[PDB]
């Protein structure tokens, strides 16, 4: 428990996301990053150090998120220029550019069967553009205020949405439906994950409570006592034994998805950090930040 | 019952909202209204 | 207490076999400086060692343990706590002194500092298990509210303070938070007077809280641009009324002054607010409040120099990252380079965290607009900036289109946007223009650098 | 105005290295806002300071409200309003270095200012932004004032 790698000036601007892969799809050795410096950096995690394999530019504004496809060595990058635009890490180059005009652009949802890119929308609905497609294909007609945040399930059977308001959403990506509306927050949902079963749902609202809920049943699991600050970025380990948490108060506490304890926290980042995630194994803990450093955390 | 007079007659509250009010230190109103009277001949 | 002290400036020189000096010696000094206090309970633990093996009560571990939770020894002042517990319940035969207290305020201020700890859940636990034993205990009750409280103002917190004040009416500080509770919602602007002017009885006189509640209600009544109607200039001066009478009882409170200087601004004395609110400054900076009254003189002075750092400041604060009203303040009058285009980054760091406000999607469009025309009109400079640019007005014109959709607006109307859309068309048609300028400027480093070739191939 | 420069101290370490002289002793003083170094040396006898002490020191290059710019010359028979009524300790001196730490292309980011008071030296080093107005070869004062906080 502590920390292997430690990249000093990550980015010339804040960083707001940070995506690592999970399979052996070429993912899980590529740390691809998303900052507010227009630079999507693919970072090559390789021989156990973060080199930088491609350097992609064209988003106007800056990167809001970033995410690995589970199936694909591909990934894409979306900001708030309303262009969504897909890119490859096999070859550093542009696949497309969803145009999600005119402001309709939020954070990425990648499929597990790597199909379909959810992203939100001001109005209130989830929008499910097509990979392949770039195509509005179908939206959920559930109206609000917005969405912020959207988490596909490892396997492919929930979806849930975070509201303004600690509303979450949980559709139905088998028939695109809405099921169940829990209201358990009453502050903006920052980010959410699905467990690595499918089993439990963690929010990281503006309260810093981690209120770890259920899904198949819709019921609250445990009110967790969070960070001073608000959880930003939440990430469960691929094992499923632990998950971390990123707050806006310096600090990085991996709580126990079991026992709801924290079993070790950092704080190296002189700045809040914004995006945390786990390796292919659980082991390495990537996290980036308003610090524009990539710190890599060995959890053995 | 007698546990509320057991507690606060022993105890100490050194601060409390008005004290938040005041400076601690000794800042009078003699370089205040000096000039809140000033703007006011002047108008 | 000047002559105590020196009693015990005294006594602490000399040592008659001392035992209970130093104790005397920190309860005066709980006041002023906590480490004087800190250090007289330090020596005083040792000092009950000596005559026998007698262990330490628990109300000095307890008042020592409450020192430091004060400070940033969270985790040694819990150790104190717990060992209080320990100690305070070895005592069944101390039943004149109540262990029973003892053992009450140790894990008040221990559920206090586990609320402080970053953790709510034992904070929770603790409390009540303060109100099953007495539950006409008032403060536990009211910071269960507060917890209840940080996930919403709807919650049991808005109850349990009402149940609080219903047992206890002549309690000054539930009744405050009563009035605290209609501050998430300023609907009750006028409404709320009555609501803070029922222990305005003379018995609880003189209370300067709730006048100064009183006074930032009314002030919340300015910026209107109803003040021709002599409506708020009565409203400035009936403040400023109540500031004089809180000054003339009180010439210590620093609020007053805040807020005397606040009106003197709205007045258009700010050559004038500077000098009311150093007495402020001077007293203690570290309040939300004057790092920003003061930062609005600089910024109107043409000194954004001297108000982006007053703004990061209050910002250094561990409660967010990206205000909104820090940025709307941020941005008045800039029109440097540094001030436009790192003015769209601190745009974008703020539009982050809820994009859903007009007023941001506007100031960006603004500061777009006006960098692309002063990169389009009178220049004349680098061509990949020129390209850059048709980009950056064409997702100003598509916020345009988008910005006026919206109904509701900043409590005033966006119909004024055409004057920017034909700002854009001008813009566009300048920019059509000046890029036949950048071809010009590539064919002339195109022939610069071939007649410079040609001297080479001479040497 | 003519103030150069305006920020709270407090004082952190009295003759690191020994005190050499008996009237005059190094004051290595923090800043609280600006974060900038000062190595300011007043006189102690006249003026004694102990640590932990804070003050308002104000660089002006002039002592007159209005801004005169007083040619330099002792004439006490005077009445006219001067700054020095509210301060404690005031000096004057002249500064005579400006070192920073420039490169040969990318501008300074900390500058510091090495001004003489006749004797007494004082180095106000810390970023670049807020010693715009010092120049080599200028007339400065000190003013400084200690707060009782």
């Amino acid at each position: 428990y502590g920390i292997l790698f430690k990249q000093e000036q990550a980015h010339d601007d804040a960083i707001w996301s940070v995506a690592w892969g999970t399979n052996k799809k070429e993912n899980s050795e590529t740390v691809v990053t998303g900052s507010l410096d227009d630079l999507v950096k693919v970072w090559k995690w390789r021989d156990e150090r973060l080199d930088l394999q491609w350097s992609l530019e064209g988003h106007q504004l800056g990167v809001v998120s970033v995410d690995i496809s589970h199936t694909l060595p591909i990934a894409a990058s979306s900001s708030l220029d309303a262009h969504i635009r897909l890119w490859d890490l096999e070859n550093g180059k542009q696949i497309k550019s969803i145009d999600a005009g005119p402001v309709d652009a939020w954070t990425l949802a990648f499929s597990p069967d790597s199909q379909y890119l959810a992203t939100g929308t001001h109005v209130g609905k989830v929008n499910i553009f097509g990979v392949e497609s770039g195509k509005k294909e179908y939206s959920l007609d559930t109206r609000g205020k917005f969405i912020l945040s959207i988490a596909y399930s490892p396997d492919g059977k929930y979806l849930a949405s975070g509201a303004i308001d600690g509303i979450i959403n949980i559709f139905d990506i088998a028939t695109g439906k809405l099921l169940h509306t829990l209201e358990g927050h009453a502050m903006p949902i920052r980010s959410l994950t699905f467990s690595p079963d499918s089993q439990l749902l963690v929010t990281a609202s503006d309260d810093g409570y981690i209120k770890i809920y259920d899904v198949q049943h819709a019921n609250l699991a445990g009110t967790l006592s969070g960070h001073a600050s608000w959880v930003l970025n939440v990430a469960f380990c691929p094992d499923d034994t632990h998950f971390v948490s990123s707050s806006s108060d310096k600090s990085v506490k991996v709580w126990d998805v079991g026992t709801r304890t924290c079993v070790h926290t950092f704080f190296d980042h002189q700045d809040q950090v914004w995006g945390v995630k786990y390796n292919g194994n659980g082991s390495k803990i990537v996290s980036v930040g308003d610090d524009q450093e990539i710190h890599i955390y060995d959890c053995p | 019952v007698d546990v509320t007079r057991d507690i606060v007659s022993r105890e100490r509250v050194w601060r409390t909202r008005t004290t938040i009010l005041q400076s601690t230190g000794k800042n009078f109103s003699k370089n205040i209204f000096a000039i809140l009277q000033s703007v006011k001949a002047r108008e | 207490r000047d002559i105590a002290k020196g009693h015990l400036k005294k006594v602490t020189e000399q040592y008659p076999d001392d035992v209970e000096a130093w104790i005397e010696l920190a309860q005066i000094l709980e006041q002023t400086d906590i480490q004087g206090a800190l250090s007289a309970y330090g020596t005083a633990t040792r000092i009950l060692q000596e005559k026998v093996q007698a262990d330490v009560p628990p109300e000095i571990l307890n008042n020592v343990g409450a020192l430091h939770f004060r400070l940033g020894n969270l985790g040694e002042a819990k150790k104190y706590f717990l060992a209080s517990l320990d100690r305070a319940k070895a005592e069944a035969e101390h039943d004149e002194h109540y262990y029973n207290a003892i053992s009450v305020t140790t894990s008040y201020n221990l559920a206090r500092l586990y609320e402080a700890m970053c953790e709510f859940h034992e904070a929770e636990k603790l409390y009540k298990n303060i109100l099953r034993e007495h539950p006409n205990y008032v403060d536990c009750y009211l910071r269960l509210g507060a917890m209840a409280r940080d996930k919403g103002n709807f919650y049991e917190a808005s109850d349990w303070f009402k149940e609080a004040l219903q047992i206890n009416q002549d309690h000054p500080d539930a009744w405050s938070l009563i009035g605290n509770l209609h501050l998430a919602k300023q609907e009750w602007g006028p409404g709320q007077k009555k609501f803070e002017r029922i222990l305005k009885q003379p018995s609880t006189q003189s209370d300067t809280y709730s006048m100064l509640a009183l006074g930032n209600v009314w002030l919340q009544t300015l910026h209107q641009p109803t003040r021709d109607r002599e409506k708020e200039k009565r409203h400035q001066d009936r403040a400023l009324a109540i500031y004089k009478q809180v000054l003339r009882n009180d010439a210590k409170n620093l609020y007053a002054a805040n807020g005397i200087g606040a009106v003197l601004a709205h007045k258009g004395y700010f050559r004038e607010a500077r000098d009311v609110f150093a007495q402020v400054r001077e007293a203690t900076a570290d309040i939300s409040d004057v790092w920003l009254n003061l930062a609005h003189i600089y910024v109107e002075q043409k000194q954004y120099i001297s108000a982006v750092q007053m703004y990061e400041n209050c910002l250094r604060k561990f409660y967010k990252h990206q205000n909104t009203e820090v940025v709307l303040y941020l941005a008045r009058a800039l029109f440097k380079c540094g001030k436009l285009q790192e003015c769209k980054q601190t745009l974008l760091k703020a539009r982050h965290v809820a994009p859903s406000d007009t007023v941001l999607m506007f100031n960006v469009a603004l500061v777009l607009q006006r960098l692309a025309t002063s990169v389009l009109k009178d220049e004349k400079s680098n061509l990949k900036e020129v390209l850059n640019a048709v980009k950056e007005l064409e997702l100003a014109h598509r916020y345009f289109s988008y910005l006026s959709k919206v109904g509701d607006k900043m409590r005033f109307d966006l119909a004024l946007a055409a004057t920017e859309a034909r700002q854009c068309s001008d813009l566009l048609s300048q920019a059509q223009y000046h890029v036949a300028r950048a071809r010009k400027q590539d064919e002339e480093e195109r022939e610069l650098r071939a007649k410079q070739e040609q001297e080479k191939e001479l040497l | 105005a003519g103030i150069l420069f305006e920020d709270i101290f407090d004082v952190k370490d009295i003759d690191p290295e020994g005190k050499k002289f008996d009237r005059v002793s190094r004051l290595h003083c923090e800043s609280e806002s600006f974060k900038m170094d000062l190595i300011l040396d007043v006189n102690i006898q006249i003026y004694p300071v102990d640590l932990g002490d804070k003050f308002r020191l104000v660089i002006a290059s002039t002592l007159y409200e209005d801004g005169t710019l007083d040619d330099g010359e002792y004439n006490p028979t005077d009445d006219r309003p001067s700054r020095a009524d509210q301060f404690e300790y005031v000096m004057y001196g002249k500064v005579y270095r400006i070192e920073g730490d420039e490169t040969s292309t990318e501008a300074a980011t900390r500058l510091s200012a090495y001004v003489s008071y006749g004797g007494l030296l004082m180095r106000l080093q810390g970023d670049a932004n807020n010693l715009h107005g010092f120049e080599v070869d200028s007339r400065v004062y000190l003013l400084m004032k200690k707060l009782a906080f």
